[PDB]
């Protein structure tokens, strides 16, 4: 995790190379290894990206600059410097050439052209076409580029009207008004650049960050949603992420569907988005699963595989959560079937008894240490996510087959499995089965062994308590209750959830040996103080409960005493520090 | 089934009943509703979808057909019956019960009603949502 | 409350839902897998309840140690001065500046207009999960089981946990 040393090692690594003054190929190949090891954990910045495409420039090794400035782009879209270096460089290349500096100065074009700074990008991309022959291609470059609000526009509109020597203004007048409403969107636009440009510094700070007048920025391109909107609306998010705020990001999630930008330039920056914002963050990442189930309205097995996918790297960076075992089941469910109830009866039975056969020997699978590559579930199935793909599977055979017996076999089997004894959602639906099915004795052994063995948390278990409390009251009459009331044990359906409600461990136990046993436990010893376990002197034989109208008979026994040394003896075992600070 | 008439009879259901018109104000309304739904079983569905379900639809309140905890209950008393197969429990709801809602409370019910349907129909998510 | 000896496969929403009865809480962390979090309550009443309340219960398998522990700040503050072994001088909890006549002790507002009668016998004030609520008797009831009965059908279908 260390950026400061990974930056630390590569400047060594770099520097003994530099100065042993040989390639050292062992140094040069350590260098690009730990370039690489930093890059695959962490996004780097313009400046690292930079300073490792010009060594391997140094080195020259054509194709693999190629792939190196790739990766670079990815990670920073204001890499205005990086495009512009990426475009000097293609321009030495061969055969390809023409087209390939071409694609990268057009991409680039695209994704820093209509940026205030972007200005060296069209002069780069203008003097190599200029440096072929090729007029018409040169003076298309000029008229988009004066068609756009950049910073320095009156200054290359001046330059055009000298140097088209050749053609100046053969149509004077749509060139003079786009420029006309070019420099009126710079004006507009120059208040936000300028509330920018006016804290935008390096004190370790929010100025630094700008982030204020950045979210400012955001606000005023989403609301003037004027077309050059769809891009210029991602422009000003990505150019305010590269100095990590996820509100940001969760301000330009609402401006797309708002403005209206197609499936495809949507889903992209939320791909994007997932990878640039941090882990362990989880607002932007829960929106997009519902992004994905609400565009498959239209469609698309694009849709279905892009959330095939995300299910698949959030489920690694977050295993414990049972969210999206149930999201990515559900999708499993319906983009694999989709019956609709248009077909013929015996056909449906068929795509949901299928439904059963592959989510049984699913999960038999997944608790004999048996993995398939071929079903895409045996990848996904978790031990915290094991419960509710076992519950899906009693949910299909009790509701939609209407068959009670293989569902009654199918607790019996998967009570006593490790992983599933202690579910919220296991023991919630054999409630609502044995609800449903009328019977309370099967009912009554539920909740009665439910602090005892079956360990749900208290906040569930106080639901089971006063909801079973108002079903018993409801449904049952006072023969059914008399008679369970056998009162070996001091258990009764109305009064025993009241006083087992928020006390787990509740145990109604009689007996007449916790009389003899009193005073050498716990609850004694830290009586007053809780946590505290000091040992209280006392009178062995103590005359305070006798009365004064009965001592008189016989003369009263001395005091014998007990724990009588350990009035000052107080012991703690301090739990917080001996297992937390100390490790 | 030897299933005491509970929460149904006519001492008891005409005191509910009572205490479902006040609609606004009497302000425990959905939780009394939630706990009609727990008969499952032949008779009794049939008497709580006519003297309840059905009449409340009849009589047309704007406040019961705009929360959609009130759909979400219609179909759960409908899906848990024992008398009904999937076949007729899958058409007897989609077919009759979701088209009765109007577009304009489709707003607001949808939310709890996809609830419904995420967990249990996922085979008819989409005829959900084409309808609204 | 520190809550030793966890399972580490258990979230911070079910550990939430193990100390939710026991009375209001401004929970403070569970460090990332170090096997043993850490609660906040608000009354001291309430946590003492939850000491006697869980103690050697079993969180996913795993008997569960629990005691009296600091919190996150302060674990710094000591972290600092257990490697330097310094001077590890403490400072208590704020006092909440006695006596406060509305608030009753180890009471929940269960969900979010009042103009009640600030009778001794209601809750006139409470916390909410910052802000300090008035509780309306009728609504209180309602609205706890109104989270209640929904609790049971998302919980079944694996929604909330």
């Amino acid at each position: 995790a260390l950026r400061g040393l990974d930056t630390q090692f590569l400047q060594d690594n770099t520097a003994l190379v530099q100065a042993y003054r040989g390639l050292d190929w062992s140094d040069i190949s350590s260098l690009t290894q730990m370039v690489d090891v930093i890059e695959q954990t962490v996004v780097k910045y313009g400046n690292p990206n930079d300073s490792i495409k010009l060594a391997l420039e140094t080195i020259l090794w054509q194709i693999l600059r190629k792939y190196p400035l790739l990766f670079g782009f990815w990670k920073r879209f204001a890499t205005i410097e990086y495009q512009l270096f990426g475009l000097k460089k293609s321009i030495a290349v061969l055969a390809t050439s023409v087209k390939w500096f071409p694609t990268s100065l057009e991409l680039w074009c695209d994704y820093l052209n209509v940026l205030c700074v972007n200005n060296p990008n069209e002069t780069d991309f203008i003097r190599n076409n200029f440096e072929i022959a090729k007029d018409l291609i040169g003076k298309q470059f000029l008229s988009h580029p004066f068609w756009d609000k950049f910073i320095e526009f009156e200054v290359g509109q001046k330059n055009w009207h000298n140097v088209q020597r050749i053609y100046e203004y053969i149509i004077e007048v749509p060139l003079h008004q786009y420029a006309r409403f070019f420099t009126s969107y710079k004006k507009f636009l120059n208040e936000k650049n300028l509330k920018t440009t006016r804290n935008i510094d390096i004190v370790l700070r929010k100025t630094q960050t700008t982030v204020n007048e950045i979210w400012q920025f955001e606000s005023k391109i989403k609301q003037p949603f004027f077309n050059l909107g769809q891009v210029l609306n991602d422009d000003l998010e990505n150019w305010s992420r590269y100095l990590y705020h996820e509100n940001t990001w969760m301000m330009y999630i609402k401006w797309l569907t708002k403005k209206n930008i197609s499936d495809e330039v949507v889903v992209d920056i939320y791909q994007k988005a997932n990878t640039f914002l941090p882990l362990d963050f989880k607002t932007l990442r829960y929106d997009f699963l519902r992004f994905l189930k609400r565009k498959y309205r239209s469609n698309n097995t694009l849709f279905n595989n892009i959330f095939n996918e995300t299910v698949s790297r959030y489920l690694k960076i977050w295993p414990n959560d049972i969210l999206l075992m149930t999201e990515y089941l559900c999708m499993l469910k319906r983009h694999s079937f989709k019956n609709s109830l248009d077909q013929s009866p015996k056909e449906i039975l068929e795509k949901q008894t299928s439904f059963t056969k592959i989510l049984e020997t699913s999960i038999t699978n997944y608790i004999n240490n048996q993995i398939d590559a071929k079903v895409h579930l045996q990848t996904l199935i978790n031990d915290k996510n094991l419960s509710i793909v076992v519950v899906e599977l009693i949910k299909t055979t009790w509701l939609v087959l209407k068959n009670n017996m293989q569902t009654r076999k199918y607790f019996n089997l998967y009570q006593k499995n490790i992983l599933i004894k202690n579910s919220v959602p296991f023991w919630l639906t054999y409630y609502k089965f044995e609800k449903s099915n009328v019977n309370f004795t099967k009912l009554n052994k539920f909740i009665r062994e439910l602090g005892v063995e079956i360990y749900l948390p208290t906040t569930v278990m106080n639901d089971i308590l006063t909801d079973y409390k108002t079903f018993y009251l409801t449904h049952s009459n006072i023969v059914t209750y008399e008679s369970s009331i056998i009162d070996s044990n001091t258990f009764d359906p109305i009064l025993y959830p009241e006083l087992k409600m928020s006390n787990p461990k509740y145990d109604p136990v009689l007996n007449t040996t916790a009389n003899v046993d009193w005073h050498k436990k716990t609850e004694w010893k830290e009586a007053g103080h809780i946590g505290i376990t000091t040992e209280r002197p006392q009178i062995s034989n103590s005359i305070i409960e006798c009365n004064s109208g009965t001592l008189i008979q016989k003369p009263i026994s001395l005091p014998n005493f007990r724990n009588l040394e350990k009035i000052n003896q107080v012991k703690i075992n301090d739990l917080y520090t001996e297992e937390f600070l100390k490790e | 089934d030897s299933q005491s008439n509970g929460l149904l009879n006519k001492e008891l259901f005409d005191k509910v009943w009572k205490r479902l018109s006040c609609k606004e104000k009497k302000s425990g309304q959905e939780i009394l509703l939630n706990n009609l739904v727990q008969f499952y079983s032949k008779d009794t569905v049939e008497f709580v979808e006519k003297n309840i379900f059905q009449k409340i639809i009849e009589f047309g309140w704007e406040y019961y057909l705009q929360n959609g905890m009130f759909w979400n209950c219609y179909c759960r008393l409908i899906y848990f019956d024992t008398s009904r197969s999937y076949l007729d429990k899958r058409q007897y709801i989609v077919r009759k019960i979701w088209p009765q809602i109007d577009k304009k409370f489709a707003q607001s019910v949808l939310p709890s009603l996809t609830e419904f349907c995420e967990s249990y129909f996922p085979e008819e998510m989409d005829t959900l949502e084409e309808m609204f | 409350v520190f809550i030793g000896g966890l399972s580490s496969l258990v979230t911070e929403d079910e550990l939430r839902a193990y100390f939710q009865p026991f009375g209001t809480i401004v929970y403070v962390k569970i460090p990332v897998g170090k096997c043993c979090g850490f609660v906040q309550y608000v009354d001291r009443l309430s946590a003492e309840a939850a000491i006697a309340g869980m103690q050697g219960f079993p969180i996913a398998n795993s008997r569960v140690r629990l005691s009296w522990g600091r919190s996150a700040k302060q674990t710094a503050l000591l972290q600092q001065a257990m490697l330097s072994n310094s001077l590890q001088v403490q400072q208590q909890q704020p006092g909440l500046q006695q006596p406060n006549y509305g608030y009753i002790p180890s009471s929940t507002c269960e969900a979010p207009n009042v103009s009640s009668t600030m009778l001794p016998g209601c809750q006139i004030l409470n916390y909410s999960n910052g802000q300090q609520v008035i509780m309306q008797g009728s609504e209180a009831v309602v609205n706890s089981t109104n989270a209640m009965l929904n609790r049971l059908e998302q919980g079944s279908n694996g929604f909330m946990f």
